[PDB]
């Protein structure tokens, strides 16, 4: 159920701020790379 | 002199209370009602 | 790794309902709000 584990912090009213370029800035270049992506499964893996 | 794409205050604030404007921006919007409050303040206007 | 004189998120949320921040700060604020919904929501996190 979409229900069922909540974020709390989306009913906050900061949730509604559309996202700034400061954080495209920081997070796109990185998770919209395949290589990187491929690394963090790995790292994980390699934890779990 | 007369200024070209303006709306009415109030237009854009209900605007802004749908969507939230990019913190940036908003960070912008308040610089800007600041001087607006400096201004009305000490001329005590009485009509705004 | 422990660190030292934070707060319960909603202790200083309700507070700043009260009394707001300064715009500098709030800023701040949401640039690091963003950074934990980028984490929660990877990692999908159940219990936030
Ligand atoms: N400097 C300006 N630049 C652009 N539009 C203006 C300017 N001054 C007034 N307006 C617009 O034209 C109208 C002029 O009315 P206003 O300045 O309130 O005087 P009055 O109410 O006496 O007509 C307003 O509705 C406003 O939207
Ligand atoms: N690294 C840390 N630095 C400071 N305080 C912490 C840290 N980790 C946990 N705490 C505090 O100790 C309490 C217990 O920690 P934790 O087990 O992470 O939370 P919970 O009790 O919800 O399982 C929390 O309420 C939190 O405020």
């Amino acid at each position: 159920s979409w229900r069922a584990y909540p974020f709390y912090w989306a009913w906050l009213p900061q949730a509604k701020v559309p996202f700034s370029q400061e954080i495209k800035d920081l997070i796109l270049p990185k998770i919209s790379d395949p290589n990187f992506v491929k690394d963090l499964e790995e790292d994980l893996y390699e934890l779990f | 002199l007369f200024v070209e794409g303006y709306k009415d205050a109030d237009y854009w604030l209900r605007r802004f209370e749908a969507e939230p404007l990019p913190e940036n921006t908003n960070r912008q919007l308040l610089l800007q009602f600041e001087r607006l409050v400096v201004l009305d303040y000490i001329i005590r206007n009485t009509d705004r």
